[PDB]
C-alpha cells in the first residue's frame, strides 16, 4: 500500500509563504443517533401457546423479567438519544418570507411547503438513499392476515414475538427541529443559542465569522460576491455527489442492517433440534410420553434461552456504542451550529 | 407485575393478549381395513435370525392398544415413540420383522450396538425408529433331543448394513488354502445351528423377537390409527390435528403452487405453513391467532385510581381478546382515554407524536400530539 | 459398445423433499451430481456397469430401446438379484426376487428430442427414482440450464447392488453420484431454478 | 472428530456469529489505528540542514 | 521439546492475525506529522503546508497564549537550552523508569491471558467422565458417548461465548480510547489548544 504522496517542503530561516487568494469548502459528515426499538416475548418466543412449555419454563426463575427490562431499557435509550441530538432549540424559529440573505442561497436546505412532509431537497435525496425498511410499523399482523403468497420475512418476525417499536419523535418533528434550527442560525447567527434571538444582516455575519477566524472584515466586503458564487457552487457539489455517490451512508446502512441480521438469526435458531429429536414441540409432545416429552422440552428451552441471552447482550453492546455516537452528535451540534469552533480538525 | 403496591406515573408493558380456539377440528383419511397383527403374532414357528421375513403393512386401521392381548411380554420396548401414544399420531408404512435368538443377544437388537447379531445377522440403522417385543418362547421352540431348525450366521468378510438379509451359504476362507466346498482345516460352514433345551438357564433360552419399524409422515399417509375425523371449518381460530400434526391456528384458502408429490409447506423458522388435507385434495393455508402486547398507562397510585389500555401493533375493530373511548394510533390503539386537538409537554410517551397525560378540568386521562 | 467422455454442464439437479418453499435459499447435503462432472456417454451398435451409491441416466432414443435394467452382485445366480424389465405396451415397475422369491411390486408410472433424465438411488436399504423428462434442441452434447427432477417411485428392497446393467443402436449418457451439499434457490412458485455446487471453487464456497 | 462435528451441527448458528463477531472486532482495531495515524494528506520530509 | 503457550495455542486452534499497517509504516506516518508541525507551523492542516522560521512559529505560539513576541526575541537561547534540558530529562526518564508505559504492558497481558485461559478451559470434564474426547469415544458405546460429548461441547461452547463477550468489552473500552487519541493528534498535534488540561 502506498501511505501518500511524498512532499519537501523548502524551509529556510529567512523564508515564508502567505496565501493571496481562498476557497469555501462544504464538507458532509454522517453520524448515527438512535437504532430499531425491540421487544421480545419469552412465552411466544419458546413455547408458543403451550401450557407444558409454560410450566417448565416457570422453573427457570427471572430470567426474562430481567431481559424485557433490559430491552426497555435500550428502548428508552434511544428516544432519550434523539431528543438529546435535535431537541436543543426553545422556540421553533421559521424563516421571514423574504429569501435574499446577501446573494447566499439556502433555498435547496430550507424546507419548501409544496410536500406533505416539510422535508428539503438534500433531506429527501438522504431520505430516499437510505433502504431504511418499514420494520413491521404499520399493523404488521393485520398485513399479515392477507392472503398473499409471498410471505414476508417481517411475518414470521411478529409470529416469533418479536416486535419493532415506533419512535417517539416522527420524522415531521425532526425536519421541524431542523428547520427551526437552520432558520435561527441564518437570522440571528450564535445569538440564539445564549439566549434570545438577536437578528444580524447575513453578510455582517459572516464578516464576524471572518474576524473569528483571524481574517479583517474587508476581506469579505471585497470579495462577497465570489464568496457567495463558491458558497453556491460548493453546495451544488454536495447535492450532485450525493445523487451519484450510494456509498456514503455506510453507517446507517450498517445501522440498518445489523438489527436485520440480529432479529433474522433469532429467527432462524428456532429451526435447530439443541440434542433433542425434533424441533417441533407440538411434534415432541405427540410423540412422546410426559417425562420423556419433559426432557425434550427442558432441551429446547435452554436452547432457546441461550439464543435470547446472546441477543440481549449484543443489544447492550450495539446500544452503548450508538449512545456514544449519539453523544458526540449533540456535541457536534451544539459547538458547530449553535456557534464557532476553534478546534482543529473538529 | 411489578410486585409492588405502589404504581408510580408512566407506562408498563404487563402481557399479552391472544384470542382463545373455539372448537376443534381432526382430519384423518377414510380407512376401513384391519391390517393382520393377529397373523405376524400368531405363527406355528418363526424364521431363523440369517432369514428373518420382512411384512409390509399400510391401508390399516392400526390398533395397537390389543397388541398385548396376543404374546405375553413384559416391555414393548420403543425408541423413537411411546409405546402409550401409537393411537393418536399416524405414519406411513409399517415393517414387521420376526426371528428367534437366544437370551443372551436380545439386548443386541438395538441402535448402533457391535456383537454377533447386530454384525452378521441383523443390523439395526443408527437414526432408527419403531419399537422391539421379546418374549419367552421355552415351551414352543425347545426339544429335549435337541432342537437344530433354528440356525444363524457367525462368520462373514464385512459387517451387515442396516436393514438387510445374508442368506448366500459358502464356505469361510478362515486361511490360504481354498475350501472349493469342502469343510476342513481353515474352512468353517457359515451357519451354525442353536442347540435349544429345556434344561438350560434362562440365559441361553429362545427368544422370539419381533421389531416394528415405522416411517415418518412425509409420503401421504396410508396406515392410521382409529381416531374419528371432523367436519372441516375455516375463517376461525381453531385447533386442528392433521395426520397427527396438531397446531392451533386459522385456515384459508391458499393459492400456492403445490405439486402432486408435496403434503406440507415450510416456513423459515419450521413452521408448518401449508397443509394438504387427506379427504380432499385441498390445500390450506396455516396463520396464528391473534396476538399482540398490552401496556397500562398510569398515574401515580396517590394520584389516581384510573389507568389507560394500549393495544401494541393491531388495527383495533378487533379489540376483544371508561371503555367508550377508542383511538388510534400508530403504536396500536388506545383505550380510556380521549383525545384532545391541543398541544402539550409530553408526559407519558406512548408512540409516534402521541402522549398522554392527566389533567384537572372532571379528572381523565387525556391523549394528545 | 464404444465409449466416449463428455461434459455434464451443470445438469441433474432434484427436489430432496416432499415440502414445499417459496422465495427461501435452503443448503442440503445429499447424494448428488457434481456440477462439470466426467459424465460417460455410451454408444451400443458389453460388461457390466459399476454401481456406486445412485446413478444418473440421460438417453435421447426415443423408440424405446433402452427398456429396463437388471441390478446385482453377480448376473444370474448364486446371490441377490433384482428385475426391473419394462417394456413399452403398458408401463410395468414388476420387480422380480427369486434370486425363492421374496419381493414383488408392480405400479404403472415408470415412462411417461426428449432427455429422459433419471436418478437412481439406493441408501439404507431404501430404492429412490428421480425422473423428468426435458425437451431439447440441438441435440448433440448435454444443454445448459437448469431443470429438476421430481420423486417417482420408492421401494423397500433391502440389498446390495454393487453392478448394474440396462437392457437393449442406442446412445445414453450414464453419470455417478456422490454425497454433495448443495445450495438450492427456491422460486417464488416454488422452482428449484438455481444451484451452487458448495465444493466446485472457491467462488462457490464463499457463496455457501 | 467426526460424531462431535455431527452433534455440533445440531446446534444452530452461535459459531457464524462468533466468527462475525471476531471478524468485527479485527476490522475495528485496523479502523482505529488508520483514524488515529493516517490523518496528514501527504509524505513531508524534513530539509537536511538542522 | 519446550513446548511453548504460543504452540498450543495454534494447535487448540487459536490464530492471531496480523495488523494491516507495519510499524515501518506507523513510522513514515508519525515523522511525516512531525516533519509538518516543525517546518510548516499548523497550516499543513487547514491545507496546503506554508513554511515558516521556527522564531517566527514560537512567536505565533506565545502571541496565542497572551505573551507578546518580545519576551520570546530576547529570551531565545534561554527558551532554547530549556526545551533541550527537557527533551534531555524526559530521554533519561524513560531510560531508568520502566513503570511508565504499564497501559500498554496491559493491553499485551491481557490479551495473553484470555488466550491462556482459553487453553487452559479444554483440561476440564463438565461432568463427563473424561476431559479427553477420543478417551470417551474408544471407551463408551454411541449413546452414553454423545451423552459425555453433549456435556463437553456444552461446556466448551459457554467458555467461547464468554471468551467473545469479554472481548467485545475490551473493543468498545479501546476504541474509546482511540477515539480519544484520535482527538489529542488532530488538536494538539495539528493546532494550539486552549483547553485547560488538555
Ligand atoms: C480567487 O479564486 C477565484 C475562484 O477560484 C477566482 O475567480 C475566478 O476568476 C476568473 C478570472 O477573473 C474567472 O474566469 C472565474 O470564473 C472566477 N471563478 C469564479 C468561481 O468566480 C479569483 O479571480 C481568484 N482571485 C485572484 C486574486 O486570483
Ligand atoms: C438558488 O437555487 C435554486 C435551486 O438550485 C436555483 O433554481 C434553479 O435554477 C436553475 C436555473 O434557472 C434551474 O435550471 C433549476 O431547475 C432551478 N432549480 C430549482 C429547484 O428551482 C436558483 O436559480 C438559485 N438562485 C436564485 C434564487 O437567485
Ligand atoms: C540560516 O540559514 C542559512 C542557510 O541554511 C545558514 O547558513 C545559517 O547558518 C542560518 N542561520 C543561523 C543563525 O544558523
Ligand atoms: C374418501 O373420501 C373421498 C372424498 O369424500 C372419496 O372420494 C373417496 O372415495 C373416499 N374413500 C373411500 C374408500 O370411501
Ligand atoms: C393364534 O391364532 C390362530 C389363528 O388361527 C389360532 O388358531 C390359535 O388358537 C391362536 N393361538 C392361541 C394360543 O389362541
Ligand atoms: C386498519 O387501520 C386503518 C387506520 O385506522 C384503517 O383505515 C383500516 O380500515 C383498518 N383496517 C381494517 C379495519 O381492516
Ligand atoms: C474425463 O476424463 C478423461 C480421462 O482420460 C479425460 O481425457 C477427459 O478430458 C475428462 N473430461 C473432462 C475433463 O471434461
Ligand atoms: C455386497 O457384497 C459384497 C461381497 O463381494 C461386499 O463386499 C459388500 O460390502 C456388500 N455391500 C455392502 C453395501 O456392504
Ligand atoms: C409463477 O406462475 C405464474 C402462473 O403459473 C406465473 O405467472 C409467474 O410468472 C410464475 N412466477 C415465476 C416464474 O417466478
Amino acid at each position: 500500500m502506498s501511505l501518500g504522496a511524498e512532499n519537501s517542503v523548502a524551509y529556510s530561516n529567512n523564508s515564508i509563504a502567505i496565501p493571496t487568494n481562498f476557497t469555501i469548502s462544504v464538507t458532509t459528515e454522517i453520524l448515527p443517533v438512535s437504532m430499531t426499538k425491540t421487544s421480545v416475548d419469552c412465552t411466544m418466543y419458546i413455547c408458543g401457546d403451550s401450557t407444558e412449555c409454560s410450566n417448565l419454563l416457570l422453573q427457570y426463575g427471572s430470567f426474562c423479567t430481567q431481559l424485557k427490562r433490559a430491552l426497555t431499557g435500550i428502548a428508552v435509550e434511544q428516544d432519550k438519544n434523539t431528543q438529546e441530538v435535535f431537541a436543543q432549540v426553545k422556540q421553533i424559529y421559521k424563516t421571514p418570507p423574504i429569501k435574499y440573505f446577501g446573494g447566499f442561497n439556502f433555498s435547496q436546505i430550507l424546507p419548501d411547503p409544496s410536500k406533505p412532509s416539510k422535508r428539503s431537497f438534500i433531506e429527501d435525496l438522504l431520505f430516499n438513499k437510505v433502504t431504511l425498511a418499514d420494520a413491521g410499523f404499520i399493523k404488521q399482523y393485520g398485513d399479515c392476515l392477507g392472503d398473499i403468497a409471498a410471505r414476508d420475512l417481517i411475518c414470521a418476525q411478529k409470529f416469533n414475538g418479536l416486535t419493532v417499536l415506533p419512535p417517539l419523535l416522527t420524522d415531521e418533528m425532526i425536519a421541524q427541529y431542523t428547520s427551526a434550527l437552520l432558520a435561527g442560525t441564518i437570522t440571528s447567527g450564535w445569538t440564539f443559542g445564549a439566549g434570545a434571538a438577536l437578528q444580524i444582516p447575513f453578510a455582517m455575519q459572516m464578516a464576524y465569522r471572518f474576524n473569528g477566524i483571524g481574517v479583517t472584515q474587508n476581506v469579505l466586503y471585497e470579495n462577497q460576491k465570489l464568496i457567495a458564487n463558491q458558497f453556491n457552487s460548493a453546495i451544488g457539489k454536495i447535492q450532485d455527489s450525493l445523487s451519484s455517490t450510494a456509498s456514503a451512508l455506510g453507517k446507517l446502512q450498517d445501522v440498518v442492517n445489523h438489527n436485520a441480521q440480529a432479529l433474522n438469526t433469532l429467527v432462524k435458531q428456532l429451526s435447530s433440534k439443541f440434542g433433542a429429536i425434533s424441533s417441533v414441540l407440538n411434534d415432541i409432545l405427540s410423540r412422546l410420553d410426559k417425562v420423556e416429552a419433559e426432557v425434550q422440552i427442558d432441551r429446547l428451552i435452554t436452547g432457546r434461552l441461550q439464543s435470547l441471552q446472546t441477543y440481549v447482550t449484543q443489544q447492550l453492546i450495539r446500544a452503548a456504542e450508538i449512545r456514544a455516537s449519539a453523544n458526540l452528535a449533540a456535541t457536534k451540534m451544539s459547538e458547530c451550529v449553535l456557534g464557532q469552533s476553534k478546534r482543529v480538525d473538529f | 407485575t411489578l410486585k409492588s403496591f405502589t404504581v408510580e406515573k408512566g407506562i408498563y408493558q404487563t402481557s399479552n393478549f391472544r384470542v382463545q380456539p373455539t372448537e376443534s377440528i381432526v382430519r384423518f383419511p377414510n380407512i376401513t381395513n384391519l391390517c393382520p397383527f393377529h397373523e405376524v403374532f400368531n405363527a406355528t414357528t418363526f424364521a431363523s435370525v440369517y432369514a428373518w421375513n420382512r411384512k409390509r403393512i399400510s391401508n390399516c386401521v392400526a390398533d395397537y392398544s390389543v397388541i398385548y392381548n396376543f404374546a405375553p411380554f413384559f416391555a414393548f420396548k420403543c425408541y423413537g415413540v411411546s409405546p402409550t401414544k401409537l393411537n393418536d399420531l399416524c405414519f406411513t408404512n409399517v415393517y414387521a420383522d420376526s426371528f428367534v435368538i437366544r437370551g443372551n443377544e436380545v439386548s443386541q437388537i438395538a441402535p448402533g450396538q457391535t456383537g454377533n447379531i447386530a454384525d452378521y445377522n441383523y443390523k439395526l440403522p443408527d437414526d432408527f425408529t419403531g419399537c422391539v417385543i421379546a418374549w419367552n418362547s421355552n415351551k414352543l421352540d425347545s426339544k429335549p433331543s435337541g432342537n437344530y431348525n433354528y440356525l444363524y450366521r457367525l462368520f462373514r468378510k464385512s459387517k451387515l448394513k442396516p436393514f438387510e438379509r445374508d442368506i448366500s451359504t459358502e464356505i469361510y476362507q478362515a486361511g490360504n488354502r481354498p475350501c472349493n466346498g469342502v469343510a476342513g482345516p481353515n474352512c468353517y460352514s457359515p451357519l451354525q445351528s442353536y442347540g435349544f433345551r429345556p434344561t438350560y438357564g434362562v440365559g441361553h433360552q429362545p427368544y422370539r423377537v419381533v421389531v416394528l419399524s415405522f416411517e415418518l409422515l412425509h409420503a401421504p399417509a396410508t396406515v392410521c390409527g382409529p381416531k374419528k375425523s371432523t367436519n372441516l371449518v375455516k375463517n376461525k381460530c381453531v385447533n386442528f390435528n392433521f395426520n397427527g400434526l396438531t397446531g392451533t391456528g386459522v385456515l384459508t384458502e391458499s393459492n400456492k403452487k403445490f405439486l402432486p408429490f408435496q403434503q406440507f409447506g415450510r416456513d423459515i423458522a419450521d413452521t408448518t405453513d401449508a397443509v394438504r388435507d387427506p379427504q380432499t385434495l385441498e390445500i390450506l393455508d396455516i396463520t396464528p391467532c391473534s396476538f399482540g402486547g398490552v401496556s397500562v398507562i398510569t398515574p401515580g397510585t396517590n394520584t389516581s385510581n384510573q389507568v389507560a389500555v394500549l393495544y401494541q401493533g393491531v388495527n383495533c375493530t378487533e379489540v376483544p381478546v371508561t371503555g367508550s373511548n377508542v383511538f388510534q394510533t400508530r403504536a396500536g390503539c388506545l383505550i380510556g382515554a380521549e383525545y384532545v386537538n391541543n398541544s402539550y409537554e409530553c408526559d407519558i410517551p406512548i408512540g409516534a407524536g402521541i402522549c398522554a397525560s392527566y389533567q384537572t378540568q372532571s379528572q381523565s386521562i387525556i391523549a394528545y400530539t | 459398445r464404444t465409449q466416449s467422455y463428455t461434459n455434464s454442464f451443470t445438469r441433474g439437479v432434484y427436489y430432496p423433499d416432499k415440502v414445499f418453499r417459496s422465495s427461501v435459499l435452503h443448503s442440503t447435503q445429499d447424494l448428488f451430481l457434481p456440477f462439470f462432472s466426467n459424465v460417460t456417454w455410451f454408444h451400443a451398435i458389453n460388461p457390466a456397469l459399476p454401481f456406486n451409491d445412485g446413478v444418473y441416466f440421460a438417453s435421447t432414443e426415443k423408440s424405446n430401446i433402452i427398456r429396463g435394467w437388471i441390478f446385482g452382485t453377480t448376473l444370474d445366480s448364486k446371490t441377490q438379484s433384482l428385475l426391473i424389465v419394462n417394456n413399452a405396451t403398458n408401463v410395468v415397475i414388476k420387480v422380480c426376487e427369486f434370486q425363492n422369491c421374496t419381493f414383488e411390486y408392480v405400479s404403472q408410472p415408470f415412462l411417461m428430442k426428449n432427455l429422459r433424465e433419471f436418478v437412481f438411488k439406493n441408501i439404507d436399504g431404501y430404492f429412490k427414482i428421480y425422473s423428468k423428462h426435458t425437451p431439447i434442441n440441438l441435440e448433440r452434447d448435454l444443454p445448459q440450464g437448469f431443470s429438476a427432477l421430481e420423486p417417482l417411485v420408492d421401494l423397500p428392497i433391502g440389498i446390495n447392488i454393487t453392478r448394474f446393467q440396462t437392457l437393449l443402436a442406442a446412445a445414453y449418457y450414464v453419470g455417478y453420484l456422490q454425497p454433495r451439499t448443495f445450495l438450492l434457490k427456491y422460486n417464488e412458485n416454488g422452482t428449484i431454478t438455481d444451484a451452487v455446487d458448495c465444493a466446485l471453487d472457491p467462488l462457490s464456497e464463499t457463496k455457501c
